[PDB]
Parts: C-alpha cells; sequence; structure tokens
C-alpha cells in the first residue's frame, strides 16, 4: 500500500531526525552553565547521538540558556534564520521562557517567544541539568511524532 | 567499559579487512588462480606479450609447458 | 572513442588553456591552468613519461597554490569578475574556444594542415617505437644521471636556487 | 571484474569513515570519562548511520553571497581525491600496480587542500576567508617535510613502488632503521589532515568554521568523509611505509588482517592525541616546522643518501 | 608531425598572444607566463621520450627548476606594485611615462 | 677548550635541534670518505648486468676472455656471496 | 583503461552524493537563510577586500623549497650509478645549498611573520 | 603566608642540559599527556543512564 510505504519512509526520517540533534550553544547566562553539565559525564548528553556542534549552518536546535536582551535579539533571530530547517528551539530557564526574574525589566524582553517560535520549554532557574536532558528526551518524542510524509501523501 | 569500544572497531576491522581480500581473490580468480603477473619494466610486459601468443586462447595465465612441444 | 586518447587529452588541455589566457580573475586563472596542467600530466603518462608526467603534477600544483594563495591575499578585486562576467573577458574567452575548436576541424577533416609547419592527422599512436627497455626505464634512468653525468647542471641550477631565495627576500624586503 | 573490485573498496572504503565516526566519539567519550553513542543501535552500533541520514535529508543551502560552481565542486573534490589515493595501496596486492605508487599518493595529496579553499574563497565570508588561508600555508609548509621524509625512508627501498614495500621490511621493520624520520612523519600527517594538534584548520575555538564554513547536509557530510578517509589511510600509508607485516604469497589473507590492525592501532592513536593536547597557534605550527622540522629534516636526508654507500647496502633498483 | 603537436605548438600560441594583451591584472599576465612553460615543458618531454633522448631527459626538470624561479620573481615584483598601490591592475604604474 | 665547551653546552641547552641537525648533517659527509666499503658498492653497482654481456668476436690471443660462461677466466663475484 | 575507469568512477560517486543531497532534501528558503555567516550580528562588509596576511615570504620561499625537493627527488634511481662519489659529492651538494638557503633565509628575518 | 608559583631555575650541569635536550627530541612531557589519557580510557565512566538511572536529590 502506498499508505504504508509513506509510514515507514516518515518513521525512517523521522528516526534519522530525533537521533540526531546538533545544539547550537547560545550560552548566556547560568542557564548555559548547568547545560555544560548535561554534556559533562554524569549525564553525557554526547551518549543520545545529541552532540554540541557550532556553525548553524550545521546544526539542527537552538538551546535558549539564559537571559535574552534587547541589545542582542537582533543576533537572536539572525542565528535562528540561518539553520537549515528542520529545527526546533528549546527554552533553558524562567528568563528565556518568560523573563523570569528579570521579567519587568527595561532591557529584557518577556520571553525569548516574542522574537523566535519555541518548542518545548524547560522550566527552571535554572533547570537542573537532568532536567534539560528530560526536556531534550520530550523534543525526540515530539520528532517521532511527526507526520510529514503522511500529510504530503495525504495532500 | 572499554570493552564497549571494541565494536566500533569490529565493524571497521572487517569492513577495513574487504578490500584487501577482494582485491587479493579477484586478481587469482580473473587469472586462473596465480596471481595478476606485474609488469613494471617492459621486459616483463614482454614475457606476458608473449605468454598471450603462446596461449592460443589470448590468455596470458593459461599456461603451457613441455607438453606444448614434443 | 579509445582511438587516441592524446588529441582528447591534449584538446583538453588547450581548452584549458584557453581559458586563464582569456584573462579571468585570477583564483578562476588558477583553475583554468590547474585543468590545463593535470590533463597535460596525463598526456605524458600516456606517451612513457611516467615520472615526468607526476612531476609537473606535484610541482605545478604548488607552484599554482601559491600564485592563487597570493591573488587572495593582496591581488583579490572586491567584486570579482567569473567567466561571464565582463563582456571583455567573455570575448577573450568565446574567442579562444572557437579558434581551437576552428583548428581541430581544420584538423581532423583533410589531415594535411599546413599552418606555419605541417599538420597531418593520422594518429599519435604511429611515432612510437618498437622496442624493449631491459629492466629499466628509460625517463628514470635518464633524469637519475643529473648526479651523475649533470654536475655540471647541478651547480648552475643550485646556485641560482639559492640566489633564488637571495633576490626574493631582498626584493621584497625594502626600506 | 573490475567494477566488482572497485566496488569493493569503495563500498568498505565508505564504510570505514561511516564507523570512524562512532569509534570518535566513544573513544573520545572514555578517554574524557564519558561514555559516547550507545543508544542509537547496541553500543552505539547505528549512530552514524542516523547521523549520515540526517545528514541527506535537512535543508541544503547556497549561500547567498556564493559563487554556486566553485562552491558545489570543492565537495567533489574532496571526496573523489580520497577515493582516489587508496588505489595504490598495496593491501596484499595493489589494486593498481603504479610503478610509482609513493609520487603518485604525494601528488593527488597534495591536491586535497585546493578543495578547502575553493570552498572557502567560494563561500565569500570572514571566517571562511581566513581558515582557507590558514589552512593552505599550513599544508604546503607540511608538505615540504613530508616529500622529504618519503624520499629519505624510501632510499633503502630503491624504488617508489608500494609493493616493495612488502619486500623491503621483510625481516625487520622499517622504524627501526629510520625512526627519527618516523616521528616527524607522523607528525606531519597529523597536520596535512588537520587532526587536532594542528586542527586549526577548522579552528573551532577562534574560526568556528573553516572545514565546512556554510556548507550543510551534502556538502558537510563530503567535506568530513573527505578528511575522515584521509585519516584512516594516512595511518594506512604510515602502517605499509614503516610497520610492515608478513606476507605470504599463498595466504594474503593473514597480511590483510595483519595490516588492517596496524591502521586500526595508528588510528585510535590518531584519536588518542586528538584528546591530550592543546591547539597549536598559527605561528607555533609554522614555527614548527620551518624551524625546528625541517632542519632535522635535511640532516637526516643526507644522512641517508650517504648510509647506504658507507655500508655498501645500495638496494635493488628492480 | 602528429596532431599532438599541433595541439600543444598552437596552445603556446595563445599564451603568447594572452600574455601580450594585458586588460587589467598582473596576477592573470603571470598565469599567461607560467601558461607558457607547460606547453614548452609538455612538447619538450614529448620530443626526448620519442626520440629516446635519455641523458636529456633531464632538460624539462631543468626547465622546471627555472620556472619557478621566475614564477616566484613575477609574485614578489607583484607584491610591492599591489602593496604600495593597492591593485594589480597594469595600468597605474605610467608615473615612468615622464 | 674551554671557548668550544662553553659554546657546545649551551647550544645544546637552547637549540637542541640545531646542534643535532648539524651533528648528524656533518656526520652524513665525512664518514663515508672514510668507510671501506664504498668500493664495495661501486663494485656491486658495477657487476650488476642490466645489459647484454654482448661477446665479442674470437680471432685468438684472447686468453682472459672465457669461451664458455662456465669458463674459470674472467671476472669472478665470489667476494659478494662471502660479502 | 584501469585507472581511468578508478577516476571516473569517483567522480559520479562523488556527484551522484551532491545530486541526492541538494535534491532529496527539499528546500523552504529565503532571503535571511541565505545572508553570510558572521556569529549573529551584522557583517561589516568583507570576504573580499585585500586580506593580506604576514608569511607571503616564506610562501614563496616554499615554491623555492619545493623546487629544491623536485630537483633531490630522482635519488632512489641515482644510486644505481657506477660512479657514487660524484653522485654522492652532487647529492649532498644540492642539500647543502637546500640547507644554506634556509641558513641564511633564517637569519635575515625570513621565517619571521610580519606584525 | 606567599608562595612563589614559578621561580623554579634549571641547572646547567651536562646531566640536566642533556635530560632537557631528550625531553625537547623525544617528546616525554607529550608522552605522559598522551599515557595519562589512556589511563582514564581504562576507567569507570560516570555516565548515569537517564532516564532509568535519575540523579540523586
Ligand atoms: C572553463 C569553463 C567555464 C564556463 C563558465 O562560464 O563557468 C561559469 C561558472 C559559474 O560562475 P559563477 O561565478 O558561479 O556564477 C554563476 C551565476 O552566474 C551566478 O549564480 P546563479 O545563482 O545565477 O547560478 C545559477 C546560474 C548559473 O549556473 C550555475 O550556477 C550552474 C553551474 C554552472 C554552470 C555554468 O544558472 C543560469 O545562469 C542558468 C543555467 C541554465 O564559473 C566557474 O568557475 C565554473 C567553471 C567550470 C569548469 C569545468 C569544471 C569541471
Ligand atoms: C576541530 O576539529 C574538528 C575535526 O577533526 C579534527 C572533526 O573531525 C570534526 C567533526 C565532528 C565530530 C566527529 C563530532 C561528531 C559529529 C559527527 C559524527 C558528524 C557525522 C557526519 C557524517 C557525514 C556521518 C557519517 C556517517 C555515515 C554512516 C556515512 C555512511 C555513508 C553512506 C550512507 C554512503 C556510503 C556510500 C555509498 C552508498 C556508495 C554507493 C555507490 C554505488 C551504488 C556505486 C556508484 C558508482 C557507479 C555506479 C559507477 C558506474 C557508473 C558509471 C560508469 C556511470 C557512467 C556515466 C556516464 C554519463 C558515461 C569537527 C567538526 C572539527 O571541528
Ligand atoms: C536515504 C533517505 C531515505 C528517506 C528519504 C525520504 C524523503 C525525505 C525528503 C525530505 C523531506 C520532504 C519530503 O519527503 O517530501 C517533500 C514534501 C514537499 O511537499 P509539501 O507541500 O509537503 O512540503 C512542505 C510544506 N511546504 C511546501 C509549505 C514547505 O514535504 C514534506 O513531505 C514535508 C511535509
Ligand atoms: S532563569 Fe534563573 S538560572 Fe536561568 S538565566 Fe534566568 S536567572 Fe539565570
Amino acid at each position: 500500500r502506498g499508505e504504508y510505504v509513506v509510514a515507514k519512509l516518515d518513521d525512517l526520517v523521522n528516526w534519522a531526525r530525533r537521533s540526531s540533534l546538533w545544539p547550537m550553544t547560545f550560552g548566556l547566562a547560568c542557564c548555559a552553565v548547568e547545560m555544560m553539565h548535561m554534556a559533562a559525564p554524569r549525564y553525557d548528553m554526547d551518549r543520545f547521538g545529541v552532540v554540541f556542534r557550532a556553525s548553524p549552518r550545521q546544526s539542527d536546535v537552538m538551546i535558549v540558556a539564559g537571559t535574552l536582551t534587547n541589545k542582542m535579539a537582533p543576533a537572536l533571530r539572525k542565528v535562528y534564520d540561518q539553520m537549515p530547517e528542520p529545527r526546533y528551539v528549546v527554552s533553558m530557564g524562567s528568563c528565556a521562557n518568560g523573563g523570569g526574574y528579570y521579567h519587568y525589566s527595561y532591557s529584557v524582553v518577556r520571553g525569548c517567544d516574542r522574537i523566535v517560535p519555541v518548542d518545548i520549554y524547560v522550566p527552571g532557574c535554572p533547570p537542573t541539568a537532568e532536567a534539560l536532558l528530560y526536556g531534550i528526551l520530550q523534543l525526540q518524542r515530539k520528532i517521532k511524532r511527526e507526520k510529514r510524509l503522511r500529510i504530503w501523501y495525504r495532500r | 567499559m572499554w570493552f564497549e569500544i571494541l565494536p566500533g572497531i569490529a565493524v571497521m576491522a572487517a569492513c577495513l579487512f574487504i578490500p584487501g581480500m577482494a582485491t587479493a581473490h579477484i586478481h587469482k580468480f580473473t587469472n586462473g588462480g596465480k596471481e595478476k603477473r606485474v609488469a613494471h619494466f617492459s621486459y616483463q610486459w614482454n614475457l606476458m606479450e608473449r605468454d598471450r601468443c603462446i596461449s592460443g586462447v589470448n590468455r596470458y595465465h593459461v599456461t603451457k609447458g613441455l607438453e606444448n612441444i614434443d | 572513442m579509445t582511438m587516441y586518447i592524446a588529441f582528447i587529452l591534449s584538446t583538453i588541455f588547450v581548452i584549458g588553456f584557453v581559458g586563464f589566457s582569456s584573462k579571468p580573475s585570477p583564483i578562476y586563472g588558477g583553475l583554468g591552468l590547474i585543468v590545463s596542467g593535470g590533463v597535460g600530466c596525463g598526456i605524458v603518462l600516456n606517451f612513457g613519461g611516467s615520472f615526468l608526467g607526476l612531476m609537473v603534477f606535484l610541482i605545478y600544483l604548488g607552484g599554482m597554490l601559491v600564485v592563487f594563495g597570493y591573488t587572495t591575499a593582496m591581488a583579490t578585486e572586491m567584486y570579482p569578475e567569473v567567466w561571464v562576467s565582463n563582456k571583455t573577458v567573455f570575448g577573450a574567452f568565446v574567442s579562444g574556444l572557437m579558434m581551437e575548436f576552428c583548428m581541430v576541424y581544420y584538423a581532423l577533416k583533410e589531415e594535411e594542415v599546413e599552418i606555419i609547419f605541417k599538420f597531418n592527422g593520422l594518429g599519435d599512436w604511429v611515432i612510437y617505437d618498437t622496442g624493449d627497455s631491459g629492466f629499466f626505464s628509460e625517463e628514470a634512468m635518464g633524469i637519475a644521471a643529473l648526479y651523475s653525468y649533470g654536475t655540471w647542471l647541478v651547480i648552475v641550477t643550485g646556485w641560482s636556487l639559492l640566489i633564488g631565495v637571495v633576490v626574493i627576500m631582498e626584493i621584497t624586503r625594502g626600506n | 571484474m573490475f567494477m566488482i573490485n572497485i566496488l569493493s573498496l569503495i563500498i568498505p572504503i565508505l564504510l570505514a569513515v561511516a564507523f570512524l565516526t562512532l569509534v570518535e566519539r566513544k573513544v573520545l567519550g572514555y578517554m574524557q570519562l564519558r561514555k559516547g553513542p550507545n543508544v542509537v543501535g547496541p553500543y552505539g552500533l547505528l549512530q552514524p548511520i542516523a547521523d549520515a541520514l540526517k545528514l541527506v535529508t535537512k535543508e541544503p543551502l547556497r549561500p547567498g553571497t556564493s559563487s554556486i560552481s566553485m562552491f558545489i565542486i570543492a565537495p567533489i573534490l574532496g571526496l573523489s581525491l580520497a577515493l582516489t589515493m587508496w588505489v595504490p595501496l598495496p593491501m596484499p596486492y595493489p589494486l593498481i600496480n603504479m610503478n610509482l605508487g609513493v609520487l603518485f599518493m604525494l601528488a593527488m595529496s597534495s591536491l586535497a587542500v585546493y578543495s578547502i579553499l575553493w570552498s572557502g574563497w567560494a563561500s565569500n565570508s570572514k571566517y571562511a576567508l581566513i581558515g582557507a588561508l590558514r589552512a593552505v600555508a599550513q599544508t604546503i609548509s607540511y608538505e615540504v617535510t613530508l616529500a622529504i621524509i618519503l624520499l629519505s625512508v624510501l632510499l633503502m627501498n630503491g624504488s617508489y613502488t608500494l609493493s616493495t614495500l612488502i619486500t623491503t621490511q621483510e625481516h625487520i621493520w622499517m622504524i627501526f632503521t629510520s625512526w627519527p624520520l618516523a616521528m616527524m612523519w607522523f607528525i606531519s600527517t597529523l597536520a596535512e589532515t588537520n587532526r587536532a594538534p594542528f586542527d586549526l584548520t577548522e579552528g573551532e575555538s577562534e574560526l568556528v568554521s573553516g572545514f565546512n564554513v556554510e556548507y550543510a547536509a551534502g556538502p558537510f557530510a563530503m567535506f568530513f568523509m573527505a578528511e575522515y578517509a584521509n585519516i584512516i589511510m594516512m595511518n594506512a600509508f604510515t602502517a605499509i611505509l614503516f610497520l610492515g607485516a608478513s606476507h605470504d604469497p599463498h595466504t594474503p589473507e593473514l597480511y590483510t588482517i595483519n595490516f588492517v590492525l596496524k591502521t586500526l592501532a595508528l588510528t585510535i592513536t590518531f584519536l588518542w592525541i586528538r584528546a591530550s593536547y592543546p591547539r597549536f597557534r598559527y605561528d607555533q605550527l609554522m614555527h614548527l616546522l620551518w624551524k625546528s622540522f625541517l632542519p632535522l629534516t635535511l640532516a637526516l636526508c643526507m644522512w641517508h643518501i650517504s648510509l647506504p654507500i658507507m655500508t655498501a647496502s645500495i638496494p635493488p633498483q628492480s | 608531425m602528429p596532431l599532438v603537436y599541433m595541439n600543444i605548438i598552437m596552445a603556446f600560441a595563445i599564451a603568447l598572444a594572452g600574455l601580450l594583451m594585458y586588460r587589467s591584472h598582473l596576477m592573470s599576465s603571470l598565469l599567461c607566463l607560467e601558461g607558457m612553460m607547460l606547453s614548452l615543458f609538455i612538447m619538450s618531454t614529448l620530443i626526448i621520450l620519442n626520440t629516446h633522448f635519455t641523458l636529456a631527459n633531464m632538460m624539462p626538470i631543468i626547465l622546471l627548476v627555472f620556472a619557478a624561479c621566475e614564477a616566484a620573481l613575477g609574485l614578489s615584483l607583484l607584491v610591492m606594485v599591489s602593496n604600495t598601490y593597492g591593485t594589480d591592475y597594469v595600468q597605474n604604474l605610467n608615473l615612468l611615462q615622464c | 677548550a674551554g671557548r668550544i665547551a662553553s659554546f657546545l653546552k649551551n647550544a645544546w641547552a637552547k637549540e637542541p635541534v640545531l646542534v643535532a641537525s648539524f651533528a648528524i648533517g656533518g656526520l652524513a659527509i665525512i664518514l663515508p670518505s672514510l668507510s671501506p666499503y664504498t668500493n664495495y658498492a661501486i663494485r656491486i653497482n658495477r657487476a650488476t648486468p642490466y645489459n647484454y654481456p654482448v661477446p665479442l668476436r674470437d680471432d685468438g690471443n684472447m686468453p682472459d676472455v672465457p669461451s664458455h660462461p662456465q669458463d674459470p677466466q674472467g671476472p669472478s663475484l665470489e667476494w659478494l656471496k662471502n660479502l | 583503461m584501469n585507472i581511468m575507469l578508478t577516476l571516473l568512477t569517483n567522480v559520479t560517486l562523488a556527484s551522484l552524493l551532491v545530486l541526492i543531497a541538494f535534491w532529496l532534501p527539499q528546500l523552504n528558503a529565503y532571503s535571511e537563510k541565505t545572508s553570510p555567516y558572521e556569529c549573529g550580528f551584522d557583517p561589516m562588509g568583507s570576504a573580499r577586500l585585500p586580506f593580506s596576511m604576514k608569511f607571503f615570504l616564506v610562501a614563496i620561499t616554499f615554491l623555492l623549497f619545493d623546487l629544491e625537493i623536485a630537483l633531490l627527488l630522482p635519488l632512489p634511481w641515482a644510486s644505481q650509478t657506477n660512479n657514487l662519489k660524484t653522485m654522492l659529492t652532487m647529492a649532498l651538494f644540492l642539500l647543502i645549498l637546500l640547507a644554506a638557503s634556509l641558513a641564511y633565509e633564517w637569519t635575515q628575518k625570513g621565517l619571521e611573520w610580519a606584525e | 603566608t606567599y608562595k612563589f608559583v614559578n621561580m623554579r631555575e634549571p641547572s646547567m650541569d651536562m646531566k640536566s642540559v642533556t635530560d632537557r635536550a631528550a625531553q625537547t627530541l623525544l617528546w616525554t612531557e607529550l608522552v605522559r599527556g598522551l599515557g595519562m589519557t589512556l589511563s582514564y580510557l581504562f576507567r569507570e565512566p560516570a555516565t548515569i543512564n537517564y532516564p532509568f538511572e535519575k540523579g540523586p536529590l
């Protein structure tokens, strides 16, 4: 059946996507320190296929770790627009989610959402390195439930 | 532990083993068992060409011993 | 089709020769030389010159590398040219391709070309000679005799290249 | 039976680099107390396939300021050069019995650098041109030592034929007669392939990219697979040239097993040094070769021209 | 005198023509200069190999030894003309008209 | 002695590579004249028969030239076997 | 034959991988995804203006030194001669001038990289 | 109470200079760095199997 063939093919692509996420570190504030602890051998982010890779031309997901200051807000959008785009954005910490501690400041945007679309939200201040691992695991589940080929077959 | 590293080597070592075995066996298969004659100099090539003419079947590796003459 | 690769290889040599002689941007000129240089190595290899073929391959590649390594260093144009770019380079280019393609047509259709010298099309496989080479390649022993029969050439070449490093620093030093 | 032979080389080669990326992280992790990929398949035995399949399905894009033609051909240059270079390697019997196999590999390996800056120049990026200009003078200066080291060692061969190394080091490993040249040969191989005492070509710490600046799924995969293939060979070339092995003419499989083992051990050392040393600054890596490697290089050369003459051990030319 | 001789002789002519028509670049000019060297090296190699002039097989080598020696001289001269005048188009060095 | 020994020791400390390279470079030139096997290397190269030993017509009065390859007279290279 | 077939197969294999590289992954691109990468903020306008490096002197001596290695390449077949004394003297002679050129290049600033 | 971290002057005797020269040519501190990376390779990785092995709180 055509639907079955597109079903297996979609799963193959989705497996290839979720099993290789290459974060482009936007290390901004104390949320970045905890994320490096995820890369530390205690949790070993690398072991899940997900390994840190620079050059957003060669990265799949953004991990917004820290406050997003209005001065650098154009930089966040520019590095987001340059990713080969099967692409997702992970927001770490209360500050990146909706402003957090500095929600009422004059120079902190109330959440990274106002600049970029945001996938799974990671709450914390900072979210423990284990909590982020759960977040990345959630994105892998979200990638697993992608029906890109099924929608194309039913267009 | 470190022994978990070995599966990474094994699937590579076998893969790297194939070109050595394939080339060695293909030469033997395509030359009737004997290794492919190497001609680094014109004199070696002259022997090979005379082998092709003498064999009759236009095969250099097909060799005729004493029984060809009588 | 495998009749004789000498003309086919030499043709790409000329077309590559046409390229950088049309004055592109210098970096694209390096590519035009390299294809001619690489296929030129192929021509000499086909003629038995195995060592000399790879010899011009290794030296030139290093030679032209520092060539277009220099062009991007201080000879680059803020808006570089290309094979199409300006009509002058476009005109200089297409002139070369139509020229050579005319001569080969003039070459392969009567086989009695008489431009400057005489050129008759009968096959470069013909000029080969029948005979063995013993257990040594003739070219390798010829260039090996440089240290036995060419002690005079070694002296003048070695001294000139040593002077070559002196001039290069002396010219480039300045002030 | 030649297309089968060629495809019995291309597929194993691309699969060798394929799982070298797995034995990289799984070795790098274990040396930094991590565990490496062990999720995708058992012990990570499927991670590179997951990596590769993603890197041929995620959106590729040429830079807006790129030069399309040179941008596309550079991955062609890198991959074809890497594959074509394995051709004269004398695993028992070489695939192509070149009379001048050594000179061939020197010439094409000197060509694998046209890919790196044609990619850099066409990308029209500030980090691209910097990385391109870093790499070219890096390789060619390291190439002068590469040529002389090969010549000095091969003076005991009597020829440039790769097959004769089997005969040359039949009883004694070549390293025991040229170990001083072996050290600089290994360092230069670390430098031509841009591993990480001198990975400044990538320069991720200071140049973020440079192997592949805006290069994406396909072209990034090539420029990776074109340099990891060089990693395996430059140790296979080191293995064949210095650490010979017994070769029974009737059972070549023993030599292939031994030859593969030496390449595997050498490749691990390439990964081993990669996570044990800092990054050489540009002037340092140039100073190391032009001011310390070359003086020893020429001196040991003169030794190896004279050595066969004083000991009456001129090797046979044939 | 087969057609391969025509190809490289006619090639050298375009190297001569290419050099003698400086359009806007010293670097591209030097390219045509080293271009000439290919045809001379290639033709010379074909000659002494065809004729089995074994002792003369060194001549293409000595050509190359003195080949890059000029090539180095050209770029070194190109270094200063571009350094102190900015670019390498051969038109801005006409101060010696008087 | 004092001037030379101080210089060699000082160079052995600051620039070990240069004093090293100048050593092997120095030895690479002066032993080959001293060593006695250089003449053997010439003899081995001379004794190698790349070309045919073209026969020379026997008009008599050539006692030293052999008539058969197994004849005792002629250049014998049994020294190669011993060496 | 054998060498050209191998050369052909490699370039077809490489080109096919490019073709599936740029066509199998479909594209949803715009003018901001094609912008040159400059670690975030806007580039000031560069990557084609004269970027003058400093190792030009040693870059060009490599070309001179690469010619030395071309001259001394035929050494393996040079040892198979009947006059090694002349061959040894000349072979060391080229090495000496190669060492001499490097030494004189060294002493006069030379390998030092301009500031 | 202060301590001078880097005020070590190497000895100039014939023994010490050779060891430094031996260290230079025959790369030793580089081998010591290599030799210790091998030591960590054979050790016990500290990775915890998330989410089957959650961290200690
Ligand atoms: C600073 O330092 C740095 C480095 O290091 C010094 C680095 O390393 C790295 C790299 C980073 C890391 C290692 C970190 C982790 C990242 C990764 C692991 C990235 C992984 C990247 C990959 C590319 C994945 C690689 C993995 C795999 C599994 C690749 C697998 C390969 C394949 C799927 C393809 C294999 C080949 C195939 C299938 C070939 C098939 C061929 C055929 C069918 C035949 C083709 C040929 C023919 C038919 C010929 C006949 C045809 C003819 C004649 C046609 C004729 C036509 C005419 C017109 C005439 C970085 C960034 C770095 O910063
Ligand atoms: S959410 Fe908390 S830990 Fe994260 S950046 Fe803001 S203040 Fe720092």
